[PDB]
């Protein structure tokens, strides 16, 4: 996997890629990542395939728990913790989870909380998690600014995503994007690598090591 | 966890047109110690099934308990039990891979391959394998243990599909069964001469043939080798 | 592998399948694993697929010189010591698991070799993974006193109970007969009772399917 | 997860922790705080295993704040330290031990004195004029042993504090991203923002 | 030391189209080199238009479609007879998976049939319960072999249009009944020739609206 | 474990056991709150037949839940310590689990809560 | 640490009608880690083409190897080396490290110039000769390659239609395989002609 | 294995069963663990098929040499020959050789050579993993002085309970005689010993 | 030893190589120069196992001079090149391999063009645009695809340098005590002393 989030003027960028690996052998090409537990909040997906998927959608209920009891959507801070908990309760039993939780309240704003397996939680600005991450902080810390445009940050994300994909042997298939805003998160589309590598090539000049 | 001490070794079965054969020799070895002599591995359950146990012997013996229990159980308020309400080969056997599948999944293991031979109440013939793992499998030959290395090929040459059953007697099947054993005993350290077998038949019921021996043995050959090479005396 | 050897009235008869695996891949589907030492002395070979053409083909260079040199024709016993003798000397690392058989001025013979260099004399042996299975049929079928024909359908149905019930073996059966006063006669593909069936598909692509980024003719002359 | 130091001075304790948090070869975050207020005047840094460190401090925060309500009183620095000494006490002969280490800064309102604890992951008790944690003492140690003097003042004790992380910086492998600086004293805390 | 699992082999795959789903497997049943079964069939119908397939360990692979079946019945005694969807038969299978994290089930599982709107609907599972639906799943023993295949053939993967220098992609298109099982009997004898583990039969399960029907291929048993 | 349905129905459709405890209510000191623009203010009685009593160190009647949250009751004195100290527990419970202080309707409903659990639970009154 | 599959690639080889095709990947990393998009593994001697997968150091050593020895052949036997002669010096030479093997995948290729007939072979890494009329596979996606082939292939195929079915069968096989691909080339080649093609693949 | 080998009146008589194994398969069921380094010099081999050949092979080759230059060689020759290989390369080896020979001076003699590679004359030996099970009973009717007939039936009734009890033992109970004579084989097959 | 980065640009070669030596829990040295000159216009930098490094580099670049002296005439860059990986290859093999991963930067003077080699301790050759050794590259490789171009001039190279170092500096656990840089161009080697 590569994973990341960043925040910045216009709210939060989330990108993933959609690879699954067992050992050397690709798996699978179109796996969705990014899981939506609500309009307001996502969270993202490394490691262990099914401790992810099994435990995130489990989050989701909790969260849909929380706003039933409580007649109020649940804080990001909030959500992140159940999981942290969760995990840590079975720590050393060999789960296998780096996860990121991201998304707006009024009280908070937009917020990203970082969640591991081995329980580490921590609220930050930008993350990156995965097998192809220090390839995704490379691009990202080097264009990164707190003023960019929207359309700016959707492209470093993506971008980014691609540079890990191309880079790293078990990363790759296709860049899943989202920005989540006051209003909550958008889709902004499912982009093969394929055809992404070229057409970047092309328009950006880059990746020169690249036989053209 | 487990390691089985004193064991029996192949058991050997086939279908034939009107039912099945199952055979296994009556030895408990203890390593390469031929310990026990007059063990019997077929173990008949009611008139129409035969149950072949292979490997650790105090399990196997354990597995005897359990059938013998199965069989007082199934009587309990029953009064077609010795009709429509009997115990069938797939009933027997299903209750043995439950027990199988457990207990492996328990980590605590009966060590054993065994082989549920029968014939059902419709007149269907019922031959199925099942061993500590609770893998479960049917064929028309089926063995256990270095019978499934030099048995089932013979008796794969006699049965080697559904279509080729109906075309086996039970004179040619018998006898395909008996050669096997001769095999066995040729090349199996762990086997030995004395065997049982029994025959379940849709018209003839449960025929169990005990202190069977193999015989019409080719030795005479062994006088003409001398040494491994050049040795001429 | 399976291999079998069955010594008859005026000889001796190996035989072989035909399949060569890569874990569970089968790398090829119909490679010669019968071997000439020398003109009239045969083996088949089971284990390291690299280990018995290597070790089979260095004793029959020297079972040639040792021909030319003697100016007699070679015995398989010479064959026989030479192989084990290697193969003793690196103490079954060389995984080499041979069937020797052939005919020479002392008559015929029938031996098998194991890796750690012992050997065994026999009317009827077999080697390799599906040698159980093998010997099930051999057990069952050999007699003394077989005739050439015989000897050929007992090793034929020997290996092809190998193909059909080992995993490790497969595809088709090679026969070499080796006849005393006769040459030596190897049948490559004996047998071959394993052909693909038709496919229910052409898959030959409309030409510039693939996309192609640069072209360029090759220089091969000087 | 790695550098947590604490100094004791005449009216004050000072507590130095280093914002670093490390997971393979990427620093993910270098401005943490390694810290936890468990009351008004008292204060506890920590450092070890990853997750259980805020597990621990969050649940002892927990237990000294529900104490507070409770009786309308703030324990003793000495209080909170020997408490904490039991959990981990307990926590070492436990199925899943807590692998955290602690220093407690804390300012005893009753007798007017600041006090410093170091306490490993063993449940191994120390009151020290100076103390740290990890590989950071075997450089801070035989530094403070000579500058340390015990009527300093707080200003004097983070100037001896930018020598420990001045002595840290040249020496240690890691990179550390600096260090978060807090001040315990009869006001209570507060942190230095300019470090 | 007591070993739990086992290999018991064979290859299942399963193919979507647009108003049909099939799901294939091998019939072939082996422990390392022996072949225990040569018809073991690894492919059930499981009600509400559900067909599943557990390949692997087989003994697992029994445990987990008994449970699913079982899981079935009760779904509508505690449900008014509900028809059991196949979206809802997919995260049913994730919580009997992921159940046993910590002592899984050794089985890959693919399920097949028609999704709320009638179309063809294939989903896979890893051993712990992370799961997709796709058009195209190959799993077992020759996945590796088959699903670069499919890739090529059912999602067209490489393929671009011939002349337009490599820039346009061949379209997606749905692919009939017809043309899917043509694949799935290509796929298998490919596999049966280079994989020891698969042979002997092929049984393909094809589920529309109308129900579930069968049909049966013999293939090579060496 | 002593198991007893001491709170059970009666035919008229009545708990006894739960209207006998509002009896013991009417019996304990008065307690009032009124809330304002800006604030709210707790006002409680102390019965006046106790002289010689120590106000430092007597329980008071008001307690703090947590720092933003109090309590007053009326009734059996004994019996409001238990509640006080369940909601203190819930009251660190929440901020450690959702990282912010309680609401006073759910501080409220869980006090509430208990109170009913009391109701129908075998062994307790 | 598994030599074989420390820096990934493959090499595939097909035959047609009088002709032959060689292919193989670009790729050449340390485990996850992209190095080289260049690496190329694929060599010629005179009109004998050898493709070499496996331990990077070793496909670079082999070749100078047989550079060296071919070179020495032409120069004593007055004529270059035939692809049968070679598949023959290349097995000697790696059981010549039986002990202490070079950690490679070769594949031999090529046209023998007198008889006029299309010859591939492939070994292992210490030197098995696997002869073959269809096809050789090799690499880290051996696996993948062998299902490609085994459908993809038909005998007696036209330099042009063999091109597209060894191609398809490379980037398929490549696409499945975490340490393959990053380009590809392949090697087409005639009786007095041979044909160099660089493929388009995802570059990921 | 079982082996043995009973000095009697007339010379000595070697004996052995005639089963090779791999692990619980048996490789050869009509094997000759009798082998000639000698006119009358044999030995019984256990152990390692490989290792014992080697050295029999090896011994052999002595023996033709040691005939060539200096006549026939003594028994006790041949062991210290065996024993020498065994000694010196005991790290290496998995072999459990019984020497036997005739000589007209000294007549039958028995030496027995373990794994260690130490050298041991006897009366009569036994080895092989099979001959555990026959000690108490070739003890309690072994005699010195018998007859040629009444070895046979020693050797015969002891290799039966061997192979009886020990699963690594079976097949063909082989023999070889020797005396003044010359050298006689025998064969003896499971129809006639396994009833005894 | 750890950090060594190469790039290439249109008419120079640039090395950059980590100054921090550490052993243990202590930074010995932050001032060490990890390369040699092996001819006037072939630079190698080095990095891997202690000891083995200095005397890997030192024994090529004696061989290299020896060449120079003996037929009075400088080796191509790709001729030390593969001359430094046949020694790699054969030492793999060896009782005890070097340990060592190397840069080769050169400038070939007959074809007027700037050639970068990476060369690992298995003797494996690449030439390339860009290049590194260690955990570097998981970080930079990715960096340079983005912002590298063929054309680029020196100057630029310097600039695209220091945004490696700086990310470098940013995300990499240990501290690597900054960086020399050497360029490799017509004119021979020469030392950036101000980075
Ligand atoms: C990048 C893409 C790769 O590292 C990311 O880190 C992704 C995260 C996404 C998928 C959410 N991680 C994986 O792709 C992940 C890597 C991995 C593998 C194994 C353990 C932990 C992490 N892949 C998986 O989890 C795969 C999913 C496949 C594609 C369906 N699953 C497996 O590897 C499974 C189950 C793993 C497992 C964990 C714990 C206990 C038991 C099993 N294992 C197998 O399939 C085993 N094997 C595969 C080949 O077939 C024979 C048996
Ligand atoms: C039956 C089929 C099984 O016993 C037969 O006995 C045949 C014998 C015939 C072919 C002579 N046995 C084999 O075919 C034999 C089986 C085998 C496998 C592995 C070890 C020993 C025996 N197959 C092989 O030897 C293949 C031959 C290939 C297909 C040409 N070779 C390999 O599988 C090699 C193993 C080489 C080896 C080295 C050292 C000790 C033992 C074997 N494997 C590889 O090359 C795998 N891979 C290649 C690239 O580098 C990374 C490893
Ligand atoms: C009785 C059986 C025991 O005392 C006799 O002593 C006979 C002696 C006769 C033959 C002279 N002994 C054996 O038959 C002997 C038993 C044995 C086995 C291993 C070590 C020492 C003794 N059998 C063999 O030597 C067989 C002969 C082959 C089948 C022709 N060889 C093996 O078992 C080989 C040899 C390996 C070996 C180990 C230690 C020292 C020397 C050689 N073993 C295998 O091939 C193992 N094989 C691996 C695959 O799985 C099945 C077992
Ligand atoms: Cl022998
Ligand atoms: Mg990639
Ligand atoms: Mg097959
Ligand atoms: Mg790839
Ligand atoms: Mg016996």
């Amino acid at each position: 996997t590569t994973t990341l989030a960043f925040r910045f003027q216009g709210g939060i960028i989330v990108a993933v890629n959609s690879r699954a690996t067992a050992g050397n052998w690709v798996a699978s090409q179109t796996v969705k990542k990014v899981i939506e537990i609500n309009p307001f909040l996502l969270g993202t997906m490394a490691g262990g395939a099914a401790d992810c998927q099994f435990w995130e959608t489990w989050l989701g209920s909790q969260c849909r728990l929380h706003e039933l009891r409580e007649k109020e959507r649940i804080s990001v801070a909030a959500a992140s913790k159940i999981l942290s908990n969760l995990v840590y309760q079975y720590k050393g039993a060999g789960l296998s989870m780096g996860t990121m939780i991201c998304g707006y309240t009024r009280k908070e704003g937009p917020t990203i909380y970082y969640v591991d397996s081995d329980g580490t939680r921590l609220k930050g600005d930008i993350f990156c998690v995965g097998s192809g991450q220090t390839f995704a902080y490379g691009v990202l810390d080097s264009n990164y600014k707190w003023d960019l445009s929207v359309e700016d940050a959707l492209y470093l994300g993506k971008r980014s995503i691609l540079a890990a994909a191309h880079r790293d042997a078990y990363s790759g298939g296709s860049v899943n994007l989202y920005h989540v805003t006051e209003d909550g998160w958008i889709y902004h589309g499912n982009h093969d690598v394929g055809e992404l590598f070229w057409k970047v090539k092309e328009e950006e000049g880059s990746f020169n090591n690249v036989i053209g | 966890t487990q390691q089985p001490i004193v064991t029996g070794t192949s058991v050997i079965s086939m279908k034939y047109d009107n039912g099945v054969i199952i055979a296994a020799d009556n030895l408990g070895s203890y390593g390469s110690l031929l310990r026990f002599n007059g063990v019997e591995r077929l173990i008949p359950v009611g008139d129409n099934t035969v149950v072949g146990i292979s490997g650790d012997i105090s399990d196997m013996q354990h597995i005897e308990r359990l059938l013998k229990d199965l069989v007082t159980e199934n009587a309990y308020d029953n009064p077609l039990a010795d009709a429509e309400e009997a115990l069938e080969p797939s009933y027997i056997f299903e209750y043995l891979a439950t027990v199988m599948y457990q207990r492996r999944s328990k980590m605590n293991p009966l060590w054993n391959a065994i082989i549920v031979a029968g014939v059902q109440s419709n007149g269907d013939q019922f031959l199925r394998y099942v061993n500590l793992l609770g893998v479960t499998y049917s064929s028309p030959t089926l063995a256990t243990g270095f019978g499934a290395h030099m048995a089932n090929p013979l008796l794969r040459k006699v049965v080697d599909r559904e279509s080729d059953i109906p075309k086996t007697t039970v004179q040619v099947a018998e006898e395909a069964i008996v050669n096997a054993m001769r095999v066995l005993y040729y090349r199996d350290a762990r086997s030995s001469r004395n065997f049982s077998l029994a025959i379940i038949d849709k018209n003839t019921g449960l025929t169990f043939k005990k202190n069977l021996q193999v015989e019409n043995m080719k030795w005479d050959f062994a006088k003409d080798i001398k040494g491994y090479g050049t040795q001429k005396i | 592998t399976t291999i079998v050897g069955v010594k008859f009235n005026n000889g001796v008869v190996i035989a072989a399948d035909t399949r060569s695996t890569q874990g569970p891949i089968v790398a090829d589907k119909n490679c010669a694993k019968l071997h000439r030492i020398s003109p009239k002395i045969w083996c088949a070979g089971a284990g390291t697929a690299a280990d018995t053409e290597a070790v089979t083909q260095l004793i029959g260079s020297n079972i040639e010189l040792h021909s030319l040199y003697t100016s007699r024709e070679p015995r398989v016993v010479s064959a026989l010591q030479m192989l084990k003798q290697h193969l003793f000397k690196y103490q079954g690392h060389i995984g080499a698991y041979l069937i020797v058989a052939g005919v020479d001025p002392t008559g015929s013979h029938l031996f098998s070799i194991h890796a750690h260099g012992s050997t065994d004399v026999g009317y009827y042996l077999s080697l390799g993974s599906g040698s159980l299975a093998a010997m099930a049929v051999l057990e069952s079928h050999w007699k003394q006193d077989l005739t050439k024909e015989e000897a050929i359908k007992l090793a034929s149905d020997a290996i092809q109970a190998g193909i059909w019930n080992d995993l490790g073996s497969g595809s088709n059966v090679d026969v070499c007969v080796m006849e005393i006063g006769k040459d030596a006669e190897y049948l490559r593909n004996y047998l071959t009772p394993n052909v693909r069936e038709e496919k229910q598909k052409s898959y030959k692509f409309p030409r510039g399917t693939t996309a192609v980024l640069k072209e360029s003719i090759v220089n091969i002359c000087d | 997860m790695d550098i947590i130091l604490g100094i004791r001075v005449q009216d004050s304790v000072i507590l130095a922790s280093s914002k670093a948090v490390t997971r393979g070869i990427s620093v993910l975050k270098d401005s943490d705080d390694k810290t936890r207020q468990l009351s008004p005047h008292t204060l506890m840094s920590f450092a070890g295993e990853a997750g259980d460190t805020v597990q621990f401090a969050e649940y002892i925060q927990a237990n000294i704040q529900l104490y507070s309500i409770r009786e309308d009183y703030e324990l003793s620095p000495q209080a909170v330290s020997s408490f904490v000494r039991q959990e981990l006490a307990k926590s070492i002969r436990s199925r899943r031990p807590y692998q955290v280490n602690v220093l407690i800064g804390g300012y005893d309102k009753k007798k007017n004195k600041p006090e410093l604890y170091q306490i490993d992951y063993l449940g191994t008790k120390v009151e020290l004029p100076y103390g740290a944690h990890g590989y950071s003492g075997f450089y801070t140690f035989s530094l403070l042993d000579h500058h340390y003097r015990p009527d300093m003042t707080t200003e004097e004790g983070l100037d001896l504090l930018k020598l420990c992380v001045q002595e840290l910086e040249k020496r240690m492998p890691m990179d550390f991203k600096g260090v978060i600086v807090k001040i315990v004293d009869k006001d209570g805390i507060r942190q230095v923002d300019d470090f | 030391q007591f070993n739990p699992y086992g290999d018991n082999g064979g290859t299942i795959l399963g193919i979507a189209g647009e108003d049909f789903a099939v799901l294939a497997g091998d019939t072939r049943n082996i422990t390392d080199y022996s072949i225990n079964s040569r018809y073991e069939p690894k492919v059930f119908d499981c009600g509400d238009n559900i067909v599943m397939s557990a390949n692997g360990f087989a003994a697992d692979g029994d445990a987990l479609v008994k449970r699913f079946k079982n899981s079935v019945k009760w779904y509508h005694f505690d449900h008014n007879d509900k028809k059991l969807s196949i979206n809802s038969a997919a995260r049913n299978i994730q919580h009997l998976l992921y159940g046993k994290r910590f002592f899984p089930y050794y089985v890959h599982t693919i399920i097949a049939g028609l999704d709320e709107d009638g179309k063809g609907a294939v989903y896979s599972f890893d051993p712990v319960g992370s799961y997709e639906r796709e058009q195209c799943r190959a799993g077992g023993a020759a996945a590796s072999l088959i699903m670069p295949f499919l890739d090529n053939q059912v999602n067209f993967k490489n393929q671009y249009e011939p002349g337009t220098n490599g820039k346009v992609k061949k379209p997606l298109k749905y692919l009939s009944v017809e043309e899917v099982i043509k694949l799935v009997r290509d796929s298998f004898t490919s596999a049966t020739e280079r994989h020891i583990q698969v042979g002997d039969g092929l049984e393909i399960l094809i589920v529309t609206k109308d129900g579930v029907r069968k049909e049966f291929y013999e293939l090579k048993r060496d | 474990g002593y198991d007893r349905a001491l709170s059970i129905f009666s035919p008229d459709g009545h708990i006894f056991q739960v209207e006998y405890a509002l009896e013991a209510v009417k019996r304990g000191t008065c307690a009032v709150g009124v809330k304002g623009k800006n604030c709210v203010v707790l006002g409680c009685e102390r019965r006046s037949t106790l002289k010689l009593q120590d106000t430092r160190i007597t329980p008071s009647k008001v307690s703090k839940i947590d720092s933003h949250v109090v309590l007053s009751f009326s009734g059996l004195n004994a019996d409001s310590r238990i509640l006080i100290e369940k909601a203190r527990v819930e009251a660190q419970s929440h901020r450690l689990t959702l990282e912010d202080p309680v609401t006073v309707e759910y501080l409220t409903r869980y006090v509430a809560g208990v109170q009913q659990r009391y109701t129908q639970s075998g062994g307790v009154r | 640490s598994d030599p074989s599959s420390i820096n990934g690639g493959i090499v595939v080889a097909m035959t047609g009608k009088d002709c032959v095709a060689i292919a193989c990947d670009l790729r050449l990393g340390s485990q996850s880690l992209g190095v080289s998009n260049k690496f190329e593994k694929i060599f010629h001697y005179g009109h004998v083409f050898l493709g070499i997968t496996g331990l990077a150091t070793d496909v670079t050593t082999l070749n100078e190897m047989f550079r060296y020895k071919t070179n020495l052949y032409k120069l004593k036997e007055e004529r270059a080396i035939e692809p049968e002669t070679f598949t023959q010096l290349v097995s000697s030479s790696l059981y010549e490290r039986r002990f202490g093997p070079y950690f490679v995948g070769p594949v031999v290729a090529g046209i023998n110039s007198k008889s006029g007939k299309p010859f591939i072979a492939g070994f292992d890494l210490i030197g098995c000769i696997d002869e073959a009329k269809d096809f050789i596979v090799s690499g880290t996606a051996s696996d993948q390659l062998f299902g490609m082939c085994e459908s993809l292939y038909e005998p007696n195929l036209e330099p042009e239609d063999l091109f597209e079915t060894i191609s398809q069968a490379l980037l398929n096989a490549a696409d499945r395989d975490a340490l393959s691909g990053w380009g590809a080339v392949v090697y087409i080649i005639k009786k007095d002609e041979v044909v160099k093609r660089y493929l388009k693949m995802r570059q990921d | 294995t079982s082996i043995m080998a009973v000095t009697f009146k007339d010379g000595v008589i070697l004996g052995a069963d005639s089963r090779t194994t791999t692990g619980a398969y048996i490789a050869n069921r009509v094997t000759d663990k009798l082998t000639r380094v000698h006119d009358k010099i044999w030995c019984c081999r256990s152990g390692s098929a490989a290792d014992t050949q080697a050295i029999a092979d090896i011994v052999q080759y002595h023996l033709e040499l040691y005939t060539s230059q200096y006549g026939t060689p003594s028994t006790e020759t041949a062991a210290s020959v065996f024993k020498e290989l065994c000694y010196e390369n005991k790290d290496n080896l998995t072999a459990g050789i019984i020497v036997a020979g005739y000589d007209d001076k000294n007549k039958g003699e028995v030496y027995t050579i373990p794994l260690g590679g130490s050298v041991h004359k006897l009366p009569y030996a036994i080895a092989g993993s099979g001959s555990t099970f026959i000690y108490g009973y070739c003890d309690k009717n072994f005699r010195e002085n018998m007859s040629k007939e009444e070895t046979v039936d020693f050797i015969k009734h002891s290799l039966s309970q061997a192979i009886k009890w020990d699963g690594s033992s079976g097949g063909v109970i082989r023999m070889v005689v020797l005396t003044a004579a010359g050298v006689e084989r025998l064969i003896f097959y499971p129809d006639e010993y396994e009833q005894l």
